[PDB]
RNA sequence: GGGGGCGAGCCCCGAGGGGCUCUCGCUUCUGGCGCCAAGCGCCCGGCCGCGCGCCGGCCGGGCGCGACCCGCUCCGGGGACA
């Protein structure tokens, strides 16, 4: 035989007064530092308090498939890069006087990055689609701007992440991105995205502005309210029906 | 696949580098102003000190106050090429240190006193 | 204990999470002797100390 | 530009949106220490009008003073 | 002797060749031995009676 | 929240059992001891022989159950008042 009867089972009783308790998962009860507890119960306060609709309109975020299609369309129009600026200057510097180059010819259309440029070319109505990051840390930069896009008739969408919105440009953060000019090979996909965004944000801006949101209690109190409601149903539902 | 074992949150041990300076703060290191010549000032020509030399195989010296017994031992061994049994120090009420340098018994004290000049 | 008319009792428990004998300073009731098992908790029986 | 919109947005402090923002920021700044370095201006238009140019070297602190 | 002399003394001058030797007297040692044994045997008896209660009801 | 049963009861019951509320996370005759896991399952590396190698023997390791899962305040007591 390959088995040995010297192998005792010797189980442990993990009860009160019994053998000692194991090093189990204790992430629920860590004394977290002040910044961690502050940034957690700040989001808890955003869940509790009656958030006004001008702030709560940024929880309505454009979904996964349309977000990836919009990123695929914006990747065709991402601006130039550090030292690609230098290549673009050196190519025209060699084009200036080698083969009779006057250079008035052509510049490619690029994106926009700042809220100043975005608001100016929406007030000029030179925009076609305005992308807004939902997670700007001062919200006062973009509160008026969805309403301003609805007023000027420019389609506005809201995406997850100023990080991945600023990865379109070669920087860290970016809050608004405007689509000014698109090519004829991408104009159909641009019109499809404009239709899919306008049937979500612009057409029901009245429901967005009237959509108050908040008063979401914690689960420890929601379970207590549900227990009291089930107790009231148990006390008076079979007395009648 | 990572759980908090302890309920306390201690600060994580992060990597820290060492001093790899781009320029030295001083141009030259400080020269040794505690040399073997400057640490031993003079011997004593007291009759009591000469009786100590003639009887107990020692040499009496007057030393700067910032000196160790090891410093006086290596100082005598460096200056006069003589081995030292022990160094026995006091501080006079004048600011100077007095060192009774007990020599090894293979070398005489009166002969090395004649070498250093005192009699 | 000085400044106190009541005698204190060193009561040693075992810590249920770490292997260590935890001691406590209770006030012994009138009738508590040494070598006595003082229980504590919700399921404890109703007797003195 | 957007700075005038942010300017009258910080002017209209009595509206419900700015009262909510002042309540949340007042809680968040009370739950910190008495003096701490902020990495970016919470109110960039007022910071620019007083002289903050967002470049290397201009630092801002946030500080609590008792009232009365 | 003074407890830093125990650093200087030999090993057999500090304890006695016995379990719990040098820290507990032999009467309390043998009482602790028989106490451990009798509480273990009564736990065996309570476990046998509990197993018989499980087998009956 | 339901998996676990010596269980306490309800409904259905084909008497195997399934759902529902509770008891618990299993210790009270005694001045003993109790930590750094047992057992099981799934894999990995080196050596030797069958050679189709997740096959067999030796030595060394990893993961999960054991120690349930999901959560948004560390638990309680106040609280729109001190």
């Amino acid at each position: 035989k390959v088995v040995n009867p010297l192998f005792e089972k010797r189980p442990k009783n993990f009860g009160i007064g019994q053998d000692i308790q194991p090093k189990r998962d204790l992430t629920r009860f860590v004394k977290w530092p002040r910044y961690i507890r502050l940034q957690r119960q700040r989001a808890i306060l955003y869940k509790r308090l009656k958030v006004p609709p001008a702030i709560n309109q940024f929880t309505q975020v454009l979904d996964r498939q349309t977000a990836t299609q919009l990123l695929k369309l914006a990747h065709k129009y991402r601006p130039e890069t550090k030292q690609e600026k230098k290549q673009r200057l050196l190519a025209r510097a060699e084009k200036k006087a080698a083969g009779k180059g006057d250079v008035p010819t052509k510049r490619p259309p690029v994106l926009r990055a700042g809220v100043n440029t975005v608001t100016t070319l929406v007030e000029n109505k030179k925009a076609q689609l305005v992308v807004i990051a939902h997670d700007v840390d001062p919200i006062e930069l973009v509160v008026f701007l969805p309403a301003l896009c609805r007023k000027m008739g420019v389609p506005y969408c809201i995406l997850k992440g100023k990080a991945r919105l600023g990865r379109l440009v070669h920087r860290k953060t970016c809050t608004t991105v405007a689509f000014t000019q698109v090519n004829s090979e991408d104009k159909g996909a641009l019109a499809k995205l404009v239709e899919a965004i306008r049937t979500n944000y612009n057409d029901r801006y009245d429901e967005i502005r009237r959509h108050w949101g908040g008063n979401v209690l914690g689960p420890k109190s929601v379970a207590r309210i549900a227990k009291l409601e089930k107790a009231k149903a148990k006390e008076l539902a079979t007395k009648l029906g | 696949k990572k759980i908090r074992t302890s309920p306390t949150f201690r600060r994580p041990k992060t990597l820290r580098l060492r001093r790899q300076p781009k320029y030295p703060r001083k141009s030259a290191p400080r020269r040794n102003k505690l040399d073997h010549y400057a640490i031993i000032k003079f011997p004593l020509t007291t009759e009591s000190a000469m009786k100590k030399i003639e009887d107990n195989n020692t040499l009496v010296f007057i030393v700067d106050v910032k000196a160790n017994k090891h410093q006086i031992k290596q100082a005598v061994k460096k200056l006069y090429d003589i081995d030292v049994a022990k160094v026995n120090t006091l501080i006079r009420p004048d600011g100077e240190k007095k060192a009774y340098v007990r020599l090894a018994p293979d070398y005489d004290a009166l002969d090395v006193a004649n070498k250093i000049g005192i009699i | 204990d000085p400044g106190r008319g009541a005698p204190l009792a060193k009561v040693v428990f075992r810590d249920p999470y770490r292997f260590k004998k935890r001691t406590e300073l209770f006030i012994a009731a009138e009738g508590i002797h040494t070598g006595q098992f003082v229980y504590c908790g919700k399921k404890a029986q109703l007797n003195i100390g | 530009g957007a700075y005038k919109y942010i300017q009258e947005l910080w002017r209209k402090k009595q509206s419900d949106v700015m009262r909510f923002l002042l309540r949340v920021r007042c809680w968040q700044y009370r739950q910190l220490s008495a003096l701490h370095r902020a990495p970016r201006p919470t109110r960039p238009d007022k910071a620019r009008r007083l002289g903050y140019k967002a470049k290397q070297g201009y630092v801002i602190y946030r500080i609590r003073v008792r009232r009365g | 002797v003074r407890p830093k002399v125990l650093m200087r003394l030999s090993k057999t001058k500090k304890h006695v060749s016995r379990a719990y030797g040098g820290s507990m007297c032999a009467k309390c040692v043998r009482d602790r031995i028989k106490r451990a044994f009798l509480i273990e045997e009564q736990k065996i008896v309570v476990k046998v009676l509990k197993a018989q209660a499980q087998s009956q009801k």
